[PDB]
């Protein structure tokens, strides 16, 4: 997913401070970040479901 | 049940505390440097706490006995409590390198950080004045000790004494307010307090005793968050202590206090006095910070003043009563925290350099050019330049402020952002365009510190492409109160 | 008579904050005034618990006792460390 | 007449904030606590009077005395005879609450006393035990041993 | 007095309100015993790995395992309780409909 | 609402009325009658203000007689 | 409609008034109904308990009606108010009055929810005035598991009648639509007349207004009688450009349910004529007298008989008549609840030649006088029309008929409480005013709100079988099982009535 | 008032305790103690006194009269005021405080002041550090006495000393909690100095360990204070653990059962135990002593509060 692409970039330019060149065996951890993007989108559907409920719960409590 | 996430961190602290003392006092192990072994184990203790708190989020409100007489856990607290642990863990991640370079045999220093997190976790969920004060006392008391950790150097200990007195006064002032608030209410619970104080309006309905308490409770909180009305020696605390301890107090206590502030004041108190004082503080903090960023020279002090300026932008959200504004404050706290961790980490990246001025920090264009771009991103995020995540948070704060009608407060924030931007372009000019100051060559850091920059700097730039999740998360928390 | 036992505590607290403001030079008097104002709020809790005929005041007063005492312990220990060797 | 003699506490509190001689400051500190305990006696809160005595002028102002001596600075009532049949001493009616109903505000001061212990240890161990009494520490192989001065 | 009555409660069908210990722990699904087992591993592995530096690999591994036992067990307990009570997915109602 | 001698405290009964009447109360303004009664039990201010005027009117007659 | 303010800037401060228990979201309430339909747990709408019959059970799950009360919709063009059953009748009538329309008949007590009243044999005073049960054009019943199905009187006349007569046992009405009549003005009359004289004058009152209400107080020859007359449109002065001054004689603003709180101002202002009916009180002296009447039962209280005559004289001293809109002017039962149990004689068209309207009133009043145990609270006697097919369109055809409603009221709260409740229940069961001993042949229709054949412990057979013998509720009993197989909407008194 | 009837007999008790200690601790050493002055040395205390009174000062020094001429007065007044709440027989306590025990704890917490002040006014670094060490010892065996009293308090209902001695009608708390009596005695030995635990009271280091300006009155008042504090802390091992004024309850025909006489007999037993245990045991060195109050009598006192609380909670004996 887009998140895996993000975890390749984040693994690179990291250790660039250490001037370590290019990438190494732990660097290819974009499968783990790919999981983060999937969860972040999934959290938003649940968050949006809850966000609609937060407005409706406020109205039910308001009465 | 219902206190298990807090119970685990307290148990984890005790288990680490017993492990550190028995091991450190061991001839067989040659009195080894436990810190950094307590670390990693300390970072996973926070992570296990983070999972337990998240796992039981529906189960958190298990019984009336805990909420009514001790502490009440709610959906807003859970989202911020998750952030509080993540902020604490992120600070530990950069701090591990400092432990390695320093002769840190202070295993207890990690236990204090975990104890502080437990106090902070109890602070976010505290629903009684007694509980909030006791929790604030523990989190600050753990923090007071971390400030005085380097006993051989008086600079840390003297900075600790000013932090200690400011902390003691802030807790004491808040305590006196609780006494006065208790005298009128007859109960110490925020829930019972809200029923007595709902719509009190010291102008509309007479409430002399309650207001006397409210004045003290509000003042005490401001000292804790380094608000400019009570900034006092708090900026001095940031520069005097070494950068890593400074980072821990810079974000985690402040986030805990801000979350505690929304719960104690908006729900419990309803008078036209609380919003205005934050409005004055917000204008002053941003004005003080903008003047200070130009006035201050040391990179560490400048960060504290830039953080104080950002704190004023955060204060505006409480100042405007709209729930959208409270949400905007939450967007700001998250962005400020990510940048504050990122900013401290970039300073921590130049571990080799001893205390040095911005001009010495310049000349990073030729050496570590990518880090130089990374430093530019950190300054831009507080500056409010539009592409960065901070501006999007500020624009939501400003858009909410314009909707709230705070044109005067909003304008000074834009003006302070303008005042800050000029120094930041000058600092960006200092990094590459001019004032190299000797072509100094820097040193590497740990991967965790580079990742703290990597996961944050990419995200700060990536905020523009996908800014929807953070905005959604922030409003849900504000509505929950 | 509650006012007599409260405004006296109130002005003991004012004495504490006053000594805080003046004595920013000397710290032992600073800690003296800290425990002073943590008494004037503690005695305040006790007076307000006798007046309101409510026990939450005394529970909170006991906990403030055993919290201000730990605060004085750490305060004076920090003060002794501040006068290094 | 002892009711209004809280003026003694009042003036002794003004002494501690307006005294350059620290012995007088700590003496009038102890005096403030003694008169505050007198007050807490007049209110009938007997437990809190003795607790003020103990944990203030037998511990805390003991601390402060140490910091001075060393480290010198240089008719119509209607008594309702119900609820009097079983008079609850102040300790009993603090224990009926603090340990069962508001017990978490009692386990949190437990943690605050534990943090005070850890703090007095990590602060004022003063390099007098394993904090630095581990050893001077030495390594032979790296050591120059007269190769480098 | 005490009562297990909860806020936001019974979002799923309750199986046994207020489960007794030694039952809510005898309800550990092969996922809970797999959560209590991975937490104890990530806590022993970190505990041993943290202690490679100070020479305390064994005892730091043991204390990391103690932390992991406490934490992973309280997590498996959270799960099996919010399952027995009406808080979690709670597909283990067959255990009640069968017994 | 426990008290110095316990016995249910004194103003818990007033708080019980204020809280019962704060169930799904329309607004605090609507139930403020119980809150003021509850505050009055807590500080006795309503009795005191009346006591001051009863003292003042009695004192005013006595002061007027004394001044003559 | 909105709530009564939120200080927290959010729902955390809650206002609901009646039904403080709290009601879930309508979808959430339906999910709770589905959960019970799948848990088999009895669920009833929250019940005020003013009615002796237990429509709402504390043991059963209770559904908050505050949102239903808050949301009200009235259509002026269709002359129909579409509102949930939760809204109280007083709020509903006020909304209809705001829309310029009036309700032909009214419930005895403003506090009870209109939907619950429709379930409990809804009826209003008037021989020519159709009952509220026939005045409701449409109803929506909760579908046992999830969702509801909209229904109308024309679409399902028998089913609508079965549900209304079921007391809500057959189904719970999620939303009820009531036809609204053109606005008319009712003048309230409060006076005290001899029971024998009033029974003789009953035909004259029925001819004069067509609506008759009689309150009987024991130990007093004179019994307070309250009547309402509908004035003609533009009666006396014709309507003109000034909206209120010209029409003030035809229509005037009047207090409705003004005495919400029993305590009232004792100060004397304006007319300052004290009465216990239209105002709670107008004078300090008559307030002390009213307290004595409440404390002492009429048999031992000499003053109450004198007070009843005095209040009638005070009404003559005060304005001769009070004219107000039909929604504005109506009879309201007092907030305090006192148990009422009795059966109502039916004045059927075939029965009208056999027993005269004067004969019906005389026999019932004589029986109340003959009662072995007197009931201290006044006994209300009222007349309602049959559920005529013309009033609300229905496939079913109903012959025109009249009903006479008598309810015997005794003081529920008393010294040694419930001892009187036991003797009065025995008195209702076997004395001259007996539900089954002598009225079984009469087949008098018990009011649904009243308890049936009290005490229910003394006889449960009558509710299960004798009621089925008295009226054809056998189809309703089969329908009750058919409408809800799970019987989640189950009330114990409805279970006795319909198995 | 009747405070004379509790201070004068206590003054005579202390004056005769100096002789009782010398004489008992001498009998232990196979030698008669003071035996010529009075018929049996009974006048020897009066001789010691009347000598100390007639001894000319070494230097008048009446100038410094508010600093350390009232500090021995304070120590002695505290040692004497902790005698109010001590009940000698049913209804013979001078002032039955319903929090009596906690008041004794507070009186000890003020005796700490007495020692610290009377040592600081002695401008002798060695003597002042000795007084500070003695105060730290007296206050380190006060957490252990505190927890021991929490044990005997759990057994009793309330802190009322008359109740703590009335709660032993069935059995003295010396029989079930004997291990606790041994810890209270070994703490009262160490709270006061007169004990195997008296390195600050090592024969020489004591005299040069309390003050510089003796004038005799200071020497007598400290010793009168130590011996009253000893009579008191022995009148506590006999209220709490032994039956305050209770007989064995056999109800003899020969014994008419006076109360105060039984309290006297028991406090004599504990005073004789003070003496006997001073004779027969070597001193603890104040470096093993402080490591005995923390590492030995605090864990073994905490355990006892949990043991006597547990065993009384499980079986409802509370
Ligand atoms: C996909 C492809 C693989 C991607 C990477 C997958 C994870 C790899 C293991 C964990 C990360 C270790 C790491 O980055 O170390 C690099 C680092 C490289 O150093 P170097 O250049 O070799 O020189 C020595 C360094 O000086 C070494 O530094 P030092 O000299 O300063 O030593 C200090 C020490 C001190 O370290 C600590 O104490 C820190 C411990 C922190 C907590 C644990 C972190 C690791 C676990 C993360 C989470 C695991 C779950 C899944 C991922 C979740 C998201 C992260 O550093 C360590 O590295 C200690 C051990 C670190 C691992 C601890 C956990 C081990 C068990 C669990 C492994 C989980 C693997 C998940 C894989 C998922 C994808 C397949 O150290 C190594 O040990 C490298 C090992 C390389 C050889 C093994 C190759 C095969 C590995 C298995 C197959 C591929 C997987
Ligand atoms: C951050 C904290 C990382 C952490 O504690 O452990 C990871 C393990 O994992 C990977 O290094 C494996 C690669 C991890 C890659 C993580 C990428 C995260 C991307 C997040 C999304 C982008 C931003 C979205 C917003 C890093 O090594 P580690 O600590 O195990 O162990 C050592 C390691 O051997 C060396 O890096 C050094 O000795 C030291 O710095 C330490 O890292």
């Amino acid at each position: 997913m887009v998140g895996a692409l993000l975890g390749l970039g984040t693994q690179m330019y990291s250790n660039a401070l250490r001037k370590l060149p290019y990438m190494r065996h732990p660097w290819e951890h974009v499968v783990g970040m790919g999981l983060g993007a999937v969860f972040a989108n999934q959290l938003v559907k649940w968050d949006v479901k809850l966000k609609e409920d937060l407005d409706v719960m406020l109205a039910k409590a308001r009465a | 049940l219902a206190v298990f996430p807090e119970i685990f961190i307290i148990n984890a602290t005790f288990i680490l505390l017993i492990h550190g003392v028995v091991f450190s006092t061991s001839k067989k192990y040659d009195y080894p440097p436990l810190a950094s072994n307590v670390g990693w184990l300390g970072l996973l203790s926070v992570l296990i706490t983070l999972l337990l708190l998240a796992a039981g989020a529906p189960l958190l409100t298990i019984a009336h006995l805990f909420w009514n007489n001790l502490f009440r856990r709610d959906n807003f607290t859970y989202f911020c409590q998750i952030f509080l642990l993540l902020s604490t863990a992120g600070t530990i991640s950069m701090c591990f390198d400092f432990f390695d370079q320093e002769r840190f045999d202070a295993f207890e220093f990690i236990v204090l950080i975990l104890l502080s997190t437990c106090g902070m976790l109890f602070m976010i969920s505290a629903y009684d004045l007694i509980a909030m004060y006791l929790a604030i006392e523990l989190q600050s008391l753990c923090f007071y000790v971390i400030a005085a950790s380097k006993r051989k150097s008086e600079f840390s200990t003297e900075a600790g004494l000013k932090y200690l007195i400011l902390g003691a006064f802030s807790s004491g002032i808040l305590l006196f307010g609780c006494s006065m608030i208790y005298g009128s209410t007859g109960a110490t619970h925020f829930d019972q307090l809200a029923k007595i104080l709902t719509g009190y309006e010291i102008t509309g309905a007479r409430s002399s005793g309650i207001f006397m308490g409210i004045l003290f409770i509000a003042v005490g909180f401001l000292f804790k968050i380094t608000a400019v009305p009570f900034h006092m020696w708090a900026p001095d605390i940031y520069e005097g202590s070494p950068t890593p301890v400074t980072a821990f107090l810079s974000i985690a206590p402040k986030i805990s206090i801000f979350a505690n502030i929304l719960r104690v004041f908006i729900y419990g108190s309803y008078g036209a006095t609380l919003q205005q004082i934050f409005f004055f503080c917000s204008i002053a903090s941003m004005i003080l910070g903008a003047l200070a960023a130009m006035a201050q020279t040391k990179v560490k002090r400048l960060l504290a003043y830039s953080s104080i300026g950002h704190v004023g932008y955060i204060c505006i959200g409480f100042s405007c009563g709209t729930i959208e504004g409270i949400q905007s404050l939450l967007i700001g706290i998250f962005i400020y925290a990510l940048m504050t961790m990122d900013a401290f980490a970039i300073v921590l990246a130049l571990r080799q350099t001893r205390v040095k001025y911005i001009a010495d920090l310049g000349a990073l264009a030729k050496t570590n050019p990518i880090l130089a771009i990374t430093f530019s991103i950190t300054m831009f995020s507080y500056a409010g330049i539009p592409p960065l995540a901070g501006f999007c948070s500020k624009f939501y704060l400003f858009f909410a402020a314009l909707g709230c009608g705070a044109y005067f407060l909003a304008l000074v924030g834009v003006v302070t952002s303008v005042i800050g931007c000029f120094y930041y372009i000058r600092l960006v000019k200092r990094m590459f365009f001019d004032t190299p100051r000797t072509w100094i060559l820097y040193e590497p850091m740990d991967r965790n510190k580079s990742l703290l920059l990597a996961m944050t700097s990419f995200f700060i730039t990536l905020f523009l492409l996908y800014p929807s999740p953070l905005f959604s998360v922030t409003h849900q928390m504000a509505l929950s109160l | 008579d509650l006012i007599k036992y409260f405004t006296f505590s109130m002005i003991i607290f004012i004495l504490g904050i006053w000594g805080i403001l003046l004595n920013r030079r000397n710290i032992l008097i600073m800690l003296m005034s800290i425990e002073l104002m943590l008494l004037a709020v503690n005695s305040n809790f006790l007076v307000f618990s006798v007046s309101l005929d409510d026990m939450m005041g005394q529970v909170f007063a006991l906990l403030v006792l055993t919290v201000a005492a730990a605060e004085s312990a750490i305060g004076l220990a920090i003060f002794v460390i501040t006068f290094r060797v | 007449i002892l009711s209004v003699l809280s003026s003694l506490a009042l003036v002794s509190g003004l002494m501690v904030v307006r005294a350059k001689n620290p012995v007088h400051s700590v003496l009038f500190f102890i005096l403030v606590f003694c008169d505050t305990s007198g007050l807490l006696l007049l209110l009938g809160l007997d437990f809190f009077a003795m607790i003020f005595l103990v944990v203030y002028i037998g511990a805390i102002a003991v601390l402060f005395l140490f910091v001075v001596m060393m480290f010198h600075i240089q008719s119509l009532r209607y008594t309702v005879y119900a609820g009097k049949v079983r008079s609850w001493t102040n300790l009993e009616t603090l224990g009926n609450l603090l340990y069962t109903y508001y017990f978490v505000w009692f386990l949190v001061p437990s943690l605050i006393l534990l943090v005070a212990m850890i703090g007095a240890i990590v602060l004022t161990m003063h390099r007098t035990t394993k904090v630095k009494r581990q050893d001077v520490f030495r390594r032979n192989a790296i050591d120059f041993r007269r190769t480098i001065m | 007095n005490t009562d297990i009555t909860a806020l936001e409660k019974a979002q799923y069908p309750v199986v046994d309100r207020n489960p007794a210990f030694t039952k809510v722990v005898g309800n550990f699904s092969t996922l809970d015993y797999l959560r209590f087992s991975t937490i104890t591993g990530i806590s022993v592995t970190v505990g041993y790995l943290s202690g490679i530096k100070p020479g305390i690999k064994g005892p730091s591994m043991v204390t990391g395992g103690l932390i992991g036992l406490m934490g992973g067990f309280m997590y498996a307990y959270q799960n099996s309780a919010g399952r027995l009570m009406g808080f979690f997915p709670n597909d283990g109602e067959v255990a009640s409909y069968q017994k | 609402g426990w008290g110095i001698t316990g016995n249910k405290g004194r103003c818990y009964d007033f708080w019980m009325d204020f809280s019962e009447c704060m169930s799904h109360c329309r607004e605090p303004k609507d139930c403020t009658l119980l809150r003021e009664d509850y505050l009055e039990c807590l500080h006795h201010s309503k009795e005191f203000q009346r006591r001051n005027r009863i003292y003042k009117e009695e004192q005013r007659k006595l002061r007027a007689a004394s001044r003559k | 409609e909105d709530l009564h303010t939120v200080s927290n800037w959010s729902g955390t401060h809650e206002v609901q008034t009646r039904n403080f228990n709290q009601p879930e979201n309508l979808a959430d309430l339906e999910a709770l109904v589905k959960e019970s339909h799948e848990k088999k747990l009895r669920i009833r709408p929250v019940g005020s308990g003013l009615s002796p019959n237990g429509i709402g059970l504390s043991r059963s799950g209770m559904v908050n009606l505050a949102l239903m009360d808050k949301v009200l919709e009235v259509d002026k063009e269709k002359k129909r108010v579409t509102v949930q059953a939760g809204i109280r009748v007083q709020q509903l009538v006020d909304a209809i009055k705001d829309y310029g329309l009036t309700l032909q008949n009214f419930a005895s007590i403003r506090e009870q929810q209109i939907g619950g009243i429709i379930q409990v044999g809804a009826h209003g005073t008037g021989a020519r005035l159709p009952p509220i049960d026939e005045q409701v054009i449409s109803m929506k019943l909760v579908t046992p598991a999830k969702g509801t199905i909209e229904l109308s009187r024309e679409k399902d006349p028998e089913l609508f009648h079965l549900a209304r007569c079921g007391l809500g046992g057959l189904g719970v009405v999620a939303e009820v639509t009531l036809q609204c009549v053109a606005r008319h003005e009712l003048v309230e009359h409060t006076y005290v007349s001899n029971l024998q004289e009033i029974k003789k004058n009953h035909k004259k009152l029925l001819s004069a207004n067509k609506h008759v209400k009689y309150l009987y107080i024991p130990y007093t020859d004179t019994v307070v009688v309250v009547t309402c007359n509908p004035v003609s449109k533009w009666s006396g002065p014709p309507k003109d450009k000034p909206k209120y001054t010209t029409d003030e004689a035809v229509q005037h603003v009047r207090d409705l349910y003004r005495e919400s709180i029993v305590k009232y101002r004792v100060q004397d202002s304006g007319k300052k004529s004290p009465d216990s009916s239209e105002p709670d009180i107008q004078e300090l002296s008559f307030t002390e007298l009213r307290d004595k009447l409440l404390a002492l039962d009429p048999l031992n209280d000499v003053h109450v008989a004198k007070v009843n005559q005095a209040e009638a004289e005070f009404w003559k001293k005060s304005e001769g008549y009070r004219v107000g809109w039909s929604d504005e002017i109506l009879g309201f039962d007092c907030g305090g609840q006192q148990w009422v149990s009795e059966s109502c004689f039916p004045a059927g068209t075939l029965a009208n030649p056999s027993m005269k309207d004067l004969e019906y009133i005389e026999e019932l009043k004589k029986l109340i006088e003959k009662e072995a145990i007197p009931a201290p609270a006044p006994i209300e006697q009222r007349w309602t029309a049959r559920s005529k097919s013309p009033i609300s369109p229905a496939f079913s055809t109903s012959e025109d008929d009249i009903f006479s409603w008598v309810g015997i009221i005794m003081y529920l709260p008393t010294a040694d409480p419930r001892q009187r409740k036991d003797i009065t229940d025995e008195f209702f069961h076997y004395r001259h005013l007996t539900q089954k001993q002598l009225w079984d042949q009469f087949s008098a229709y018990e009011h649904w709100a009243k308890i049936e054949i009290p005490k229910d412990k003394e006889e449960l057979e009558a509710l299960q079988a004798r009621i089925r013998k008295r009226f054809p509720v056998d189809a309703y009993n089969k329908a009750r099982r058919e409408l809800d197989p799970n019987r989640i909407l189950s009330n114990n008194m409805v279970e006795k009535l319909f198995p | 008032a009747e405070i004379l009837g509790i201070i004068l007999p206590l003054l005579l008790g202390v004056a005769f305790l100096v002789l009782a200690e010398r004489k008992v601790m001498a009998f232990v050493q196979r030698r008669k103690g003071p035996d010529v002055v009075g018929s049996f040395g009974l006048l020897q205390p009066l001789a010691d006194g009347l000598k100390l009174i007639l001894k000319e000062p070494i230097s008048p020094s009446s100038a410094n009269f508010f600093l350390f001429r009232m500090a021995p007065v304070a120590t002695f007044m505290l040692s004497l005021v902790a005698w109010a709440v001590v009940p000698f027989d049913y209804g013979m306590v001078l002032s039955d405080l319903n929090i009596g025990l906690l008041y004794l704890f507070a009186i000890s917490s003020l005796g700490v002041y007495g020692i610290i002040i009377a040592g600081w006014s002695s401008n002798s670094k060695y003597a002042f550090l000795g007084a500070l060490r003695s105060a730290a010892q007296m206050v380190s065996y006060e957490v252990s006495i505190g927890l021991i009293l929490i044990t005997v308090l759990i057994c009793v209902g309330s802190c009322n000393l008359s109740e703590i001695v009335m709660a032993q009608k069935q059995i003295w708390f010396g029989i079930p909690l004997f291990p606790v009596l041994v810890m209270f005695f070994i703490s009262c030995l160490a709270e006061t100095n007169r004990a195997p635990f008296d390195l600050p009271e090592a024969e020489a280091e004591l005299v040069a360990g309390y003050n510089v300006e003796y004038s005799s009155m200071g020497f007598a008042l400290f010793f009168l204070g130590e011996y009253a504090n000893m009579i008191l802390m022995s009148g506590l091992c006999t209220l709490f653990f032994l039956g305050g004024w209770l007989p064995i309850l056999d109800l003899p025909i020969f014994k008419k059962i006076p109360g105060s006489i039984w309290f006297s007999i028991k406090v004599l037993f504990f005073l004789f135990l003070y003496i006997w245990v001073r004779a027969a045991f070597p001193r603890y060195r104040y470096d093993q002593l402080m490591g005995l109050g923390w590492k030995v009598f605090l864990p073994l006192s905490l355990a006892w509060v949990v043991s006597v609380s547990g065993l009384l909670v499980t079986f409802q004996w509370l």
